[PDB]
Order: C-alpha cells, then structure tokens, then sequence
C-alpha cells in the first residue's frame, strides 16, 4: 500500500493568483493580521480548514485599501486556500 | 471529531516552524522595504510558539539561504514531531517568491518535503503560509 | 487585579507605574495564563531599571513560563546586554533549557548577540548543549550566518 | 461595506497541477468514484471541506493505476482542493 | 455549528448544479473516448440530486456550448437559491478543459460567475468540482 | 423485507422474480427512503413486462419520490416510448411537476426525444409549464441543441 507524494500539503495564500497582496506599513500584512487574531482566540479549539474559512472571511469583511491614487483606493483581497490534506488537523 | 479521520497528533512535539522574514531587499531587485513585515514575524512568532510549535525565524534571506534553510529542514529527523510549518513573508509575483536578492519559485521551496524525498514527514500535515503578492491585479470589490 | 495592572505596567516600560504597583502589594510573581511573568517582559522588553525593582521585591529570577522560557532565556534573545548580566548576578540559570532545548547560549548565537554570548561563556554556559533537535549553538550560528559567534563557540568547545 | 469579487469560490480538482488524472474505464475516474461514495454516507451530515478532505484519503488510499506498460503500473494520485470560501457550508 | 459561521442556507432551493459530461471528441483534437464517463455522469447526477440541486446534464459540449451554458446560468435569477455547482467532465491539460472540438481556460468558464458579474450569487459558494488531467506527470507514491 | 427484494428484483429486470414476489404479498408500493417505488425504477430502466405486471397490481402510477419525480418523469427522462404509453393509458399525470417543477414534456425537450414529446403533446402536455427557474420545454430544447423540438414545442404553442 502506498500513499502519494504529493498527499498532506496545506498552501495557505494570502491572496488569490495574479492579484496583489495587501500591507499596512504601520499594522503589517492584512492577511497576517487576520490569521493572528484568529488563532490567538480559536487556535487550539477548531480545525485548520475551520480557522483558514474565517481568516479568509475576516480579510474580505474587515480590510478595505486607503490611497490618494484612485487607482489603488478601496480595494479587496480575498486569501486563497489550497488543501491537499487526507485528514482533520487539529492543532490538538 | 471521530479519531480515525484526524491526523495523529499523539507525538513527542508538535514540531517546527520556520519563518522567512524578508524585509530588505538589494537595490537591483528594485522592490522596496516591506514596513510592517516585523509586527508580522513577531505576532507569529507568538502565535505560532502558542500552538506548540519550535518556532525559529530568518530575516532577509536570499533565495540560495531560503533554499538551503528548507533543505536542512527536510533532511532533519522529523519522526517524534506531527507536523511542519514553513511561513513566507516576502515580495512576489505570479507562483514566486522573492529572496533579498532576487525570485526562486516557491515550488522548489516546497519539493524538498515531498513524501518520497522527506520521509519521517510522511502521512503528517505539511503546512505553507505565504503572504507575499501573486500578480499585479485588484480586487474594485462589490457592495 | 494588580498582578495583570503590574503585568501591563511592566510591559508597557512605566518604572514609576510598577514602583507604586509593588509598594501596594502587587504579586511580583504574577503571571498571565502563558506563565509570563513582569520579569519576563521587563527582560524581553529591555525595561532595565523595572527588571531592577522587580528584583528587589524577590522576583524569581529563574521563572519558566509555560514554554520552558525563563527571564534569562527572554533577554538573551531580545539582545539586551546588561540585563543578561543582572539576571545572571542574581542567579539566573545560565543553562536552563527550555521545552525544546533552547538554552539562553542557542537564543544568542542565532539572533547574533555576540557580547551577550560572550557573557554567556564566561558564566558557564555549556557550549555543548543540544537542542530537541539536536543542534548546538555553534550549530544555529553558521546556519544564521553568524560567522564570528561560530568562530567563538567552536574555539570555546575545546 | 464591499465584498471581494473573487471571494466565495471553491474548486476541488480532481488533481494536483501538472498532474494526470486517473479514470478507470470500467468504472468510472477515481475522483468521482470517491466523491459519490464519500457523499452518498456523509453529504448531508458534513461540512464540504470535511467532506472534500475525505474524498483526498479516498483517492489516495483506496486507488492505484494497473498497467502492462511499467511507465503506467501502480501509480497514485491525490486531489486539489483550491477555498476562497468564507463560511463553512453544510448542504442542510 | 454556530450559525454565525455557516453561508445562509435558508432559501427556497438550493439550487442549480451544471454537469458537463465530455465523452465523446472531434477526431482533430486527437482525443480518445473518456469511458466510464457516463457512469460517472449518472453517479453524480444521482448524488448531487440527494443533496438537494437541480442537476442539469449536457453530453459532449463544444467549447461554445460550455461557454454558452455556464453565461446564461450566471444570467439566470439566483435570488432564491443558496448556492451554485457545475462539474466538468473531459479531458484536460494545465488550466485548460476539452470542449468537444479543443481546449477553453477554465478560469473563463469561472469567470462569468465573479461577484460583479453575477449579482444574484453574491456572498453564495459558487462550487466547480473539475475531472480532467492537470499535465502529464504521474505520482510514484511511496510504501 | 419483501419490499427491497421486489425494488431489487424490479430494478435488475428480473420478470419472474418480481411475479412470484408479487404474487407472494410484496407490496406493490413499496418504496425506499428517496420515495423510489418498483414502478419508478421499472420506467427509468426500461423493463416494459414488470411495469405491466406492477400496474396488474395496482401500482400506483402517479407515485411521486422525494423530489417530485413520477414514473413519467423516468420514463421520458430515460426516453422509454412504450413505457411512457403504457403510463399514461393507466391514468399518469402527463403534467406532473416535480420540486424544480420539471413536467415529463420538460425532460424530454431536454434529452432529445422526439416521439415522446409527440406523444406527451398528443395526450395534453402543457407546452407553456415554467420550471421553477421560469424555462418552458422549449427553453430546455432550444439550451441542448434539440432543434427539431424546439420547432415541434414552438408549434404546438400557437
């Protein structure tokens, strides 16, 4: 019985392909922001997938861009998720 | 939570997390300092120490330090952890990564831990958080 | 009550805070649900003359917070110099290990402090100790690229 | 108040990028053996995610390519769950 | 389940699921029959009518027709329905899937269901579940 | 307990095992949890003889399953011409919607059978029924490519 070589990766992105990623130069990333505060408070109680779901949630509802440049002024960003996992992870 | 459909995490140790913190880059890239990019590797660092993971940090790596750093790691004994985490912070484009010094495509960052090239990380979760940007498009967003 | 007014004054670097937090009957051991004490965050913070007071009203010097981590293991990683020393004058553990094998020597080869290992040497630090891992200092120093620390923890081995 | 436009996508492929996808010609690909299977118990007790991550030890562990061509014999396969989701999404 | 963290599901229907099932191919694609599709096609008809959709199942599409179907779906009144689902059975390449007569992205397919181009699908999951190759490279595994 | 071992038998086309069945007490309208009767899946798969004998019984031919679905509804679907006479001879619902409101004229159009619709229109299928997302027969024949439908729907409209 074998498993395959490329079974059991998580690729947690913070944004989806071909799109910028957003940085507060005073707060840091958006996306590191998010995965922080999420698992500072659920981290040890729910599962990877669960907490990723509300990281990708907290980034698309709570962060907006600010630029005098229209061109960059209140855009959105939404992280990307990709699973390769052949189990629950619980940080357990 | 029923057993048999979650990873085993009976292990001595959670195991290793390994932060790439790239903030400055060499004038030749042309890609600026990433203010901010600190606050992000000391909040994880504490976030990640909370979880149970031997968190260890690099700062402005180039890409051949990045390379050897994850190789080591997947050369490492990994039989008495349950997992591996690898967080890159840095600039990017579409499917890379950028070193202090130039772009290494993140692919060849991840192929080390590979089932058959990392063995005592098989059958356990292998984890990779990459803030870094993937392309230059923007999200105008909807109401 | 006072033990978390005390934790944040400490943290937040506010000597005068802190003096009057003790002189009231704060608990100079209080420690939050991480097992992070005031000395901790005065040594990670580099809060000199807090660490000083704290001290004095019998703060335990080889505190462990619930990573194994301990005030020496906290200054030594932040790179604060002077604290090392009043630390280890009061008796901290030069050698004290945290849940992975860290000693405080680990801690200052990898984040490139070389006075402060230097001071670690000179108090007894044990050149040898391997991490859960199975690495030395001398071996978190070249992986570092921290050239001049690993010339001086392999000439400290032998 | 906006919402990312790439947000509230899932993609579960069937394979990793770069990869073949296997089919068997008798019964049908492997990834949708797995999925009706996996569905067809669970569908309406779990969230997609538990659901999909099921359907990756599936395919990984219960299917292996069978061929008198060595370069084709005992081969694996494992799929690709891509998530811009936001919640947890239970088909109830 | 705390409801605060599910998608709504209290809508009249669930709604559509689309399966395009690709079997048959022009001989100018030299693309072989894909037997066993059809099994798959009603397994999966079967299973994704269990779970509440409205399946809808269009055999041996050309690259308009899959272009067509999934435009005027994404033009349809989603209003009270809670969700949206198409399955893509055919062969494939990296990023790209078989019509019947050659190969479309599949980020164009996906396209036309995009927050701001599909208003009644707004804040719902848009599922896409894609049967094809990615590439030609084969997993060795490992014991 | 006869109950499976008749939906089992009618589904494998087993003629004479579905008899002795019924003649032994099986209930004719025995389901399983999805509403799926013998009669249902006697018209989905196309075994002309067992629906005649489940019908000799007193099947119900309107039976409608967890989703609406009648046996006109398979056999149009499943594109059973004789099938679909034979029910409608016996009293089916040539209009039956089921929970997306699909009519047997809907799934016909869809799938390409030309002579059922025929025969569905001929016995007063309603060319203008709307499913729930508001498509007519013709939508659905007109969506597929089955052109000479859509001409046969169109007509039969005005």
């Amino acid at each position: 019985y074998k498993i395959p070589v490329e079974a059991d990766f998580l690729f947690a992105y913070s944004t989806v392909p071909g799109y910028y990623s957003w940085r507060s130069p005073g707060r840091g990333s958006w996306f590191v922001q998010a995965l922080c505060s999420i698992l500072e408070e659920h981290g040890k109680d729910l599962e990877i997938m669960q907490i990723l779901t509300r990281v990708n949630d907290r980034v698309a509802r709570h962060f907006e861009s600010q630029s005098d440049d229209p061109h960059f002024h209140e855009k959105k960003q939404i992280p990307c998720v990709v699973s390769m996992l052949t189990k629950e992870l619980y940080f357990s | 939570r029923v057993p048999t459909y979650q990873y085993n995490m009976n292990f001595e140790k959670l195991g290793k997390c390994i932060i790439i913190n790239n903030k400055n880059f060499d004038k030749v890239t042309g890609m600026g300092v990433r203010n901010g990019t600190d606050k992000d590797a000391e909040a994880l660092f504490k976030c990640f120490r909370s979880l149970g993971f031997d968190v260890i940090v690099y700062n402005d790596c180039s890409c051949a330090k990045m390379q050897d750093l994850l190789k080591k790691a997947s050369e490492e004994d990994h039989t008495n952890a349950a997992c591996f985490a690898c967080i890159l912070l840095s600039h990017g484009e579409e499917n890379v990564i950028y070193g202090k010094d130039g772009v290494t495509p993140i692919k060849d960052l991840t192929a080390h831990f590979r089932g058959d090239r990392c063995k005592t990380l098989l059958e356990k979760p292998k984890l990779f958080f990459i803030q870094a940007c993937r392309g230059t498009e923007l999200d105008d967003g909807i109401q | 009550d006072l033990g978390k007014k005390l934790l944040d004054a400490a943290s937040a670097g506010q000597d005068d805070e802190v003096r009057i937090l003790m002189a009231n009957g704060a608990d100079v051991n209080a420690s939050n649900q991480q097992g992070w004490t005031p000395l901790h965050a005065t040594a990670e913070y580099g809060h000199l003359e807090i660490v000083d007071v704290l001290l004095a009203y019998g703060a335990d010097v080889n505190a462990s917070d619930s990573y194994g981590s301990t005030p020496l293991h906290s200054a030594a990683w932040a790179g604060h110099l002077e604290i090392v020393d009043v630390l280890l004058a009061h008796g901290a553990d030069v050698n004290a290990s945290d849940n992975y094998g860290w000693t405080p020597l680990h801690l200052a080869a990898h984040t490139g402090h070389l006075e402060i290992v230097d001071v670690l040497l000179a108090n007894g630090a044990d050149v040898n100790a391997n991490n859960w891992w199975g690495k030395t200092p001398f071996d978190l120093a070249i992986d570092n690229g921290n050239e001049d620390i690993a010339e001086v923890l392999q000439k400290a081995a032998k």
